[PDB]
């Protein structure tokens, strides 16, 4: 029946309705946070803490909305042709500021065109990066490597640090933590897959491979 | 001195918006509907307008279409469906900037200045690169960089719209024209060429900012 397409949209709809209270909450929290720390108020700490838990909440919802977005088979997918450099650079700006050292980028041909739904595939980079940042340990060396093997874009989010338990590295996509699973779910909908392996050097690498029907020049100028 | 018109139906977001703007040297008007919103756009003629695309009055897209036929007030748009179709439509029909619907009192404060300094009253330089549209010569570290004519036009569009997002369509029509509505990938490559030759770290742009799903925006 379509009684699961009715449920799917119910999830997609409630997720979209959840943004308006977050807006009000996040706005009202910031104003409190300021208004209270403007004056000499001891509770300013408490307003500030409330702010943060609205951020955390809104992230969890921004993950729950992209999910239900791609719950309709993933024809919520506008896949333009994007410079690989600007895809990576866009994820870098969203987490590299609050970091110790920059991510080691390795892009040989940066102006490769990649076929992705830009924002959704930016979510993949951030999550693969953040999972490295969370579990690779402080002073870890995180990187990004992006070759082309066939007409498949190979993208690797690697770190030193512990790495996966050797037995089953492809179980790690089973929530500790989501976000890997969200990465699979998003890149599955894109046509590709995501595998994880320990590097010989040490640590974990996460490999994103995408089908790339063309490599457009298409006009020569 | 600088008045804002809040066009947003949800009484909750408006009190927030009002309370936050009034905390600056600025006073606000409101409108629960798209209809009354157009009214106090005539009756008050604000310095800048904030409108959510959530209004049920009938899509707010044509509100800015209408508004722009006479007025050139900057319009900051609020996007509930933060899937970019709406934000592009708004930006294309005359909007100046956007905020995604969970937003902070900084981004609201930022994107208001950038559109009030951009609406009051020659050849500028961004921190390492000196661009001079007059003679069409561009230095990076006391050294001329040679740029294709098309590359120079694309730079010039950006360079005059400092601090304002430009959608994939605005940029194409102002570098080629209405010819290649679909052959967009050149805009992204040439922007990469501009990046590779004028940015300290091309993959970490400081001035040629990517705005994924929307377009590009030049800074500083």
């Amino acid at each position: 029946s379509h009684m699961e397409q009715i449920r799917n949209a119910l999830l997609a709809a409630l997720s979209h309705d959840l943004r308006t209270p977050l807006t009000v909450l996040f706005g009202q929290a910031e104003i409190l946070t300021l208004d209270l720390a403007s004056e000499g108020s001891p509770h300013a700490r408490q307003a500030s803490e409330i702010r943060q838990h609205v951020l955390n909440t809104t992230r969890l919802v921004n993950n729950l909305l992209d999910m239900a977005r791609i719950q309709s088979g993933g024809f919520n997918l506008k896949k333009e042709w994007l410079t690989l450099e600007e895809v990576v650079g866009s994820a870098l700006q969203m987490l590299e500021p609050g970091l110790s050292s920059p991510i080691n980028l390795s892009l040989p041909e940066p102006l490769t065109l990649i076929h992705v739904d830009g924002p959704l595939f930016e979510r993949v980079l951030i999550n693969l990066l953040e999972n490295a940042v969370k579990y690779a340990g402080a002073q870890a060396e995180i990187g990004i490597d992006a070759h082309v093997e066939g007409e498949n874009l190979q993208l690797d989010v690697w770190d030193n640090g512990p790495g996966l338990p050797p037995g089953q590295e492809q179980t790690i996509f089973d929530k500790v933590g989501l976000g890997l699973a969200i990465c699979r779910a998003i890149v599955d909908v894109h046509g590709g897959t995501i595998t994880a392996f320990n590097r010989p050097e040490g640590g974990a690498c996460f490999r994103v491979t995408l089908p790339q029907q063309t490599a457009p020049e298409l006009e020569e100028f | 001195m600088t008045n804002v018109l809040i066009v947003e139906d949800e009484q909750a977001i408006r009190r927030f918006l009002r309370t936050a703007l009034e905390g600056d040297g600025m006073r606000v008007f409101e409108a629960e509907t798209l209809q009354r919103g157009l009214l106090e756009a005539a009756t008050r003629k604000p310095d800048l307008i904030i409108l959510d695309l959530g209004l049920p009055d009938g899509d707010g897209i044509e509100f800015i279409r209408d508004l722009r036929q006479w007025s050139a007030v900057p319009v900051i748009v609020l996007s509930a469906r933060s899937e970019e179709s709406d934000k592009i439509a708004a930006l294309d029909a005359g909007a100046d900037d956007y905020l995604s619907k969970p937003f902070g009192i900084g981004e609201l404060q930022a994107r208001l200045r950038v559109a009030l300094r951009r609406h009051s009253a020659p050849l500028v330089k961004f921190s390492d690169v000196t661009v001079d549209l007059a003679a069409r010569v561009i230095h990076r570290g006391e050294e001329e960089v040679h740029l294709t004519p098309i590359e120079f036009r694309l730079l010039a569009v950006l360079l005059n719209n400092a601090g304002k997002v430009l959608t994939q369509r605005q940029l194409l029509n102002q570098v080629w024209g209405p010819n290649a509505v679909e052959h967009s990938h050149y805009l992204r490559i040439y922007m990469g060429h501009l990046r590779q030759k004028l940015e300290q770290d091309p993959a970490r742009p400081r001035h040629f900012i990517t705005e994924t799903g929307i377009g590009y925006r030049f800074m500083l």
